[PDB]
This record gives structure tokens, C-alpha cells and sequence, in this order.
RNA sequence: CAUGAACGAGGAAUUCCCAGUAAGUGCGGGUCAUAAGCUUGCGUUGAUUAAGUCCCUGCCCUUUCACACCGCCCGUCGC
């Protein structure tokens, strides 16, 4: 699975189990229209770029 | 006029090859410095760390342990020495190495804690570039720190060379295997 | 490539009695074990005392291949130095136990080195890092060779329980194994681990 | 999924100005990746016309 | 077939110290070994003990193809049986040895089967015919792959001195071999000859 | 002048700390209490991490008229 980029275009909030890690929604770089949310350990501020070894996993989901 | 750090290494000619590590390593014409030490309040405010430029940030985190703790002049003295040490066995420019040295030090995925008395449960998560940033430069610097102590070898020559082998993506260097084992346990445990 | 041993859950604590120190043992200490209501038949260091004979005296251990780590009931961790001579006869090895859990480390009686001391937790720090670590224990139903399990060039992590009775549950492990389809005694385990490793990586 | 069911909540009539609310937040939020996919062609094709009526 | 341990320099005895009868120490007993001009160190009843601890929860023993014999520096012969359950601990184990040697037997505390006994000199008449024997030392400068030495069907006898220092030498042993070129124990030498014959044997 | 001991980073656990802060270094005073087997001033050099949640351990409260939003916490024992 190649790497892929990611631009952040809302912060969401502090979740984890001790709130350390932060739930953002990013888009993906390559002209494809799309955005998930992720977790981020970090300071993590708007308009950073964020590196996906696999895009394909989704923080919130059964 | 042009700058040129310690007067001797241009900063024209550094690029970076990480679109996301842009914003985040202060290398460029507008923060071209003569030298390491410019009295700045960098811990001020969130997020103007990264405003400082990278070599002064270096030299900050090699005031360590406590031994070094606020002589300034001789991290300055020691970081000269060791680019000079990198110019003299490469050839190349001391701080294309270090940003290189960098961008290949910092961990792309880290993984986050849940923790009780029993066990500790584990899962992955992505990282910040500031605190890539972070890592990288605590890495290379415990690394250095590491290989000088109790040892007959000068600890720019030891950070000289954890320089050149993490800006080479060896495995020799102890910042490379730790961010290996890091992405290797953030990987297992998808 | 190294053996590491780790003896987990061993019963290594001292007692008073009198004006005189010593370590607890079942049999001699009897009256006072009933005391407080503790279980009497718990304090047993000779499953400690007879595996580190086992582990210290074998061909692995000549060669240098083998590293020897405790981990005691009361939450103690003490590292072995390979090049340590094991006190044979068990009131001597008592003695040195109560020295060692009283000033934290054992100086070599010839020699500058340190032979014993005391480190901290968890040992899973002081492992190398990659490494295989393997439990074993009777309960796995399938029994596995111990020859095929052993690395080329690489370290590797096995770990026995010093009692009598439990099983061995400890969080670094990723495999838990079964070697033979009787219940031994970890003396005869630490013995039938260490000269398989010998005939693989030739120690003969 | 979602956008097949709030057609047919509107349909119906019921609880109009909550589905309303939220069929608009996922469209704005949604718009380019929902442009993309041509599945979706007829799913909007029939709230274009049911979601105008009703309200 | 069956596999036939025999363990000479066997430092048992019993002592008198006051009105009591106790196995006799170097641990327990300087003063005395002390007077007479007697050699310190000499007498090492522990090697007995954990030695047998190999040999009796050794899984062949437990397949029943074991038998093991001693013969003390005292020239006494004394059986096991196969049924019979060692102490862990070293002073019950010399609970029972100063029994022995008094009350010449042991029935099991749950029946008249004799657990121990002493035989009769010499233990040479007591093997089965049709067996060779094979005495081990470490100064045999030629190594010998123990899983050769085995016959398919037949009775081999293995001497192991119990001394602690010297060398082997009986009469009736027909020839030497060294299975190490370590100086080795003769409680792992025990645990090392057990663990050959397990696989020539089938027993797993 | 001579001799050159332990000590190679300090377990089980435990305490404290967010910017001129942590830490290193020097120079003074003894002020109607305390302090000199010490206390208290003044200068010099000067960082890493973090700027947000209630998950654990706790604490403090609450649940009777612009436009827009929203549309009644539950139970027991007494009198
Ligand atoms: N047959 C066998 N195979 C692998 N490990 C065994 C074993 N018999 C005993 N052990 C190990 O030796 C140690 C002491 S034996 C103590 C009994 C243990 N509870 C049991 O499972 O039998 C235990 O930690 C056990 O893991
Ligand atoms: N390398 C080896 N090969 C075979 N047997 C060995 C051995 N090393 C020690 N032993 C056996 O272990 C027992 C205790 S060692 C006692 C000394 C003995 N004479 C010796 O040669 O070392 C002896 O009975 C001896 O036969
Ligand atoms: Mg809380």
C-alpha cells in the first residue's frame, strides 16, 4: 500500500483512554475529494500534514 | 549580503524533501543565523518552537544531563566541531546531513496506551510533525550521549557520526532502530 | 546469540528469628510460617536453589551462550553474572541470599567484579529488543521439540516458574509452550532447555 | 444508506425539520466525494424532488 | 529393555553428636569432621540428593524403564524402588537416609512394599544377564554421542561416581567414555544420560 | 610530604516541579523573633517537555422572557 498524505481541516477534540491523542479530520492530498477522521499523538494544530502508512483505517468504527 | 551558519555553511542550497516537515524545520533565508545563540523566548507560546531554527534547537537539546546544564557556549563550541568533523569526512554540506538526519529520525505512527494493574493494551495512532520533530532531535541526541559515555571518543566525533549514519538510513545509528522497533510495534498492533 | 533464563514467582524472602537473620524456609521456619496464618509450605528457594545449579554448570554456560535472570515473588529482580560460582550446598546459598537481598549486590571475593545485584523492573527492559520470548509450562496440550524452536543467530527469552503450584502468566511472553507430556521439576526443565541449545549450536 | 432512508422518512411526512437539518449538514460536509460517485445519481434525483414538494 | 544407573563414592553415613543420630554434614558438622584430622569437604551427601532428583522424576523412570543403585564410600549397597518419592527438601531427604541405615528398610507408609533396602555385596550378581557396562568419566580424552552407546532391547549399566573429587574405577566395568569435554557434574551427568535415551527409547 | 577505602548512576517504593522556571556557579549580611553544628539576601549562566481531557484518584457545585436554541431527574422512610 503506497504512503499516502493528508491535510488537516478540523480539529475535533482530545479523546484516547487519558485524553492524549486527538480525533482530527483530514483530507487526502490527491485530487479524490475525500476525508476521514484520525488519531493523532502530538501537538496537532490546523493546516498540518499528516503521513498514512494505510489509509484505509477508520478511527471510529465497529 | 548572504549568511552563512558558523561562516563557512550555506543555507541556499538545503532543501527538504518532506512536504509535511516544510513548515516545521527553520532553516530557511528568513531564518538564516550566524549562529546558534540569539537569546530568543521560544517557550513562550505554543507552537513558536517552531520558529526557532533547527541548529539552535539542537544545541538546546544537547545541554544534557544536568552536568551540562546551562554552559550554552561549549554546546555551541561542540556543535561547530562536529560539523566541521561531518564537512571533513564527507565532503558535503553539514546541514543538508542534519536535515536529512531528521527527516529520517522521526517516526511516522506511534502508539497510544491503555493501561490498568493487570496488563497494559496497546493501539496505533499517527504523529504530529512537530513532535516527529521532537523525537528526531531527542533521539539523535541520546544517541550521541549514549555512544561518548565512558568511552574514549569526543562526543562531537560520536554525534558526527550518529549525523551521518541517520542522515545515511543505516541501521547503525540508535535513532534509526528506535523509531524501526516503534513503527514495528505501532504495526503489530493495528 | 544468547539463552536468556528468566525463574519467575521464585519464593526468595528473608525472616528474623532470635537476634539472627536468615531465609525463609518451610521446614525450619514451621512455627512461625503458622503465625500470621500464611500458608505454610510456600517458602521454597531449593526449586530456585537446584535450577540455578542446573543452568550455572551446563556446556551452554562454559561457552558463554546463557544469561540467568530471577524474578522473586516480592517483586525483586536480580541479574546473574555468568562467570559466578554458585554456592552447591544449600545453607551457604541461604547465606548469600540474605547478603545480596540485604546490600543489593555481591562483590566477587577474587576478583573487582560484581557477581549478584539487584536491578530494576520490569525485566522486559533489560531483554534485547526483538527478541523471542517462549513460556513453558505443562498445560499446553501439544508438546514441542525444543530443537526446532531454536534460533540461528538470534536471542531468545524462556521462561520458568520457581513453585510448586500455579501457572506461569507473565505479559512479555508471545508463545507458551509444552515440551514433554509429563510434569517435571524446573531443574529438570532448565536442564532439558539448555543442552538442547548446545547440540543445535555446537556445544559439544 | 442513510440517504436512502431520509427520503423515505420525508415521504412519509414525519419529523420533517430534524431530517431536514440533518440531510443538510452530511451534504455540505460530503460534497465533494458525493459528486465523484455516479451511484449516487439517482438517490439525489429522488430527494431533489420529494424534499422541495414536502417542506 | 532397561536403563540401569549405578552411583558409587556415595558419601552416607550416620554420626552420633550428643544422644541423636543425624547424616552426617560438612554443613552441619565442622567441629567433629575437624577432630580426628578427618578431610573437610569430603563427606557431600547433598550430590546424593539432588542427583536422584534427576533420575527419579525423569519421565523414563516414570515409562519404568529406570533402576538406580548406589554404592556408598562405605560400601554399602542400597535399592530404590521405582514408586519411591524423594524429598525436595535436603534434611526430610535426611530424614529418611538416617532411617535407613539403622532400620536397614522402608516400607511405604501405605503398604509393605519395600521402598528401600539394603542389598548385598557385591551388586554385580544382581544384574540381569546380558548386560554390558559403561563407566563415565571426564578424563576419557575421546567424546562419545551418547544415542550410539544405546542397545535396542538390552540392559546397559552407567556408573557415576558420587565423589567429589577422583576418578572412576570398578572392576567390572568393561569401558570408559566421556560425553563431555566440560568438567561437568554428575547431577547434569544424570540429567544428560536420561535425556539421550529418551528419544532412542520412544518415550516423549 | 607520604598512603590511596567504598563508589562504575544507586531496589522495593516514595516526594517535588511549567519560564528567567529546573539545574550549575560566586559574592555579601547576621538586621530587638528564628538562625551561625546554620539561615537569609544579591548577582552570573540558563534548558527539554506541555498550553487539554475527565479514563483512574479526588474536589466544588447544580437538576425550577431581544432573535435563535430548548421543552418536566428518579426513588425510599417518616409526619
Ligand atoms: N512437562 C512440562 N513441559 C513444560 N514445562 C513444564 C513441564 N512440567 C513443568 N513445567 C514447568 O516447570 C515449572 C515448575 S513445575 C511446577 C508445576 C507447574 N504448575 C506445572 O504446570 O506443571 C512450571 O512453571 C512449569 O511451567
Ligand atoms: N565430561 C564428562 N563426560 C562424562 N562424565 C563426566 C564428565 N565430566 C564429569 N563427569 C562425571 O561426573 C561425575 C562427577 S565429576 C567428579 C570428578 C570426576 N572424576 C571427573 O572426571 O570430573 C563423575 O562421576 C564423572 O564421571
Ligand atoms: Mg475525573
Amino acid at each position: 500500500q503506497p504512503i499516502k498524505l493528508a491535510r488537516v481541516t478540523k480539529v475535533l477534540g482530545r479523546t484516547g483512554s487519558q485524553g492524549q491523542c486527538t480525533q482530527v479530520r483530514v483530507e487526502f492530498m490527491d485530487d479524490t475529494s475525500r476525508s476521514i477522521i484520525r488519531n493523532v499523538k502530538g501537538p496537532v494544530r490546523e493546516g498540518d500534514v499528516l503521513t498514512l502508512l494505510e489509509s484505509e483505517r477508520e478511527a471510529r468504527r465497529l | 549580503p548572504d549568511i552563512k551558519l558558523f561562516g563557512k555553511w550555506s543555507t541556499d542550497d538545503v532543501q527538504i524533501n518532506d512536504i509535511s516537515l516544510q513548515d516545521y524545520i527553520a532553516v530557511k533565508e528568513k531564518y538564516a543565523k550566524y549562529l546558534p545563540h540569539s537569546a530568543g523566548r521560544y517557550a513562550a507560546k505554543r507552537f513558536r518552537k517552531a520558529q526557532c531554527p533547527i541548529v539552535e534547537r539542537l544545541t538546546n537539546s544537547m545541554m544534557m544531563h544536568g552536568r551540562n546544564n546551562g554552559k550554552k557556549l561549549m554546546t555551541v563550541r561542540i556543535v561547530k566541531h562536529a560539523f566541521e568533523i561531518i564537512h571533513l569526512l564527507t565532503g558535503e554540506n553539514p546541514l543538508q546531513v542534519l536535515v536529512n538526519a531528521i527527516i529520517n529520525s522521526g517516526p511516522r505512527e506511534d502508539s497510544t496506551r491503555i493501561g490498568r494493574a493487570g496488563t497494559v493494551r496497546r493501539q496505533a495512532v499517527d504523529v504530529s510533525p512537530l513532535r516527529r520533530v521532537n523525537q528526531a532531535i531527542w533521539l539523535l541526541c541520546t544517541g550521541a550521549r549514549e555512544a561518548a559515555f565512558r568511552n574514549i571518543k569526543t562526543i562531537a566525533e560520536c554525534l558526527a557520526d550518529e549525523l551521518i549514519n541517520a542522515a545515511k538510513g543505516s541501521s547503525n545509528s540508535y535513532a534509526i532502530k528506535k523509531k524501526d522497533e516503534l513503527e514495528r510495534v505501532a504495526k503489530s498492533n493495528r | 546469540r544468547r539463552l536468556i533464563v528468566v525463574l519467575e514467582g521464585a519464593s526468595l524472602e528473608t525472616v528474623k528469628v532470635g537476634k539472627t537473620y536468615e531465609l525463609l524456609n518451610c521446614d525450619k521456619h514451621k512455627s512461625i510460617l503458622l503465625k500470621n496464618g500464611r500458608d505454610p509450605g510456600e517458602a521454597r528457594p531449593d526449586i530456585t536453589h537446584q535450577s540455578l545449579l542446573m543452568l550455572m554448570d551446563s556446556p551452554l554456560n562454559r561457552a558463554g551462550l546463557l544469561q540467568v535472570y530471577i524474578h522473586t515473588q516480592k517483586n525483586v529482580l536480580i541479574e546473574v553474572n555468568p562467570q559466578t560460582r554458585i554456592p552447591r550446598t544449600f545453607d551457604r546459598f541461604c547465606g548469600l541470599m540474605v547478603q545480596l537481598l540485604h546490600k543489593l549486590s555481591v562483590r566477587a571475593a577474587d576478583g573487582p567484579q560484581k557477581l549478584l545485584k539487584v536491578i530494576k523492573n520490569p525485566v522486559s527492559d533489560h531483554f534485547p529488543v526483538g527478541c523471542m520470548k517462549v513460556g513453558t509450562s505443562f498445560s499446553i496440550p501439544v508438546v514441542s521439540d525444543v530443537r526446532e524452536l531454536v534460533p540461528s543467530s538470534d536471542p531468545i527469552v524462556f521462561v520458568v516458574g520457581a513453585f510448586a503450584h500455579g501457572k506461569v502468566s507473565v505479559e512479555y511472553t508471545e508463545k507458551m509452550v509444552s515440551i514433554s507430556n509429563y510434569p517435571l521439576s524446573a531443574a529438570l526443565t532448565c536442564a532439558k532447555l539448555t543442552t538442547a541449545f548446545e547440540e543445535v549450536w555446537g556445544v559439544i | 444508506d442513510i440517504l436512502k432512508l431520509f427520503n423515505e422518512f420525508i415521504q412519509l411526512g414525519s419529523d420533517v425539520e430534524l431530517i431536514c437539518r440533518c440531510l443538510f449538514f452530511l451534504l455540505r460536509i460530503h460534497f465533494g466525494q458525493i459528486t465523484s460517485n455516479q451511484m449516487l445519481v439517482p438517490v439525489i434525483e429522488k430527494l431533489r424532488e420529494t424534499t422541495i414538494s414536502k417542506v
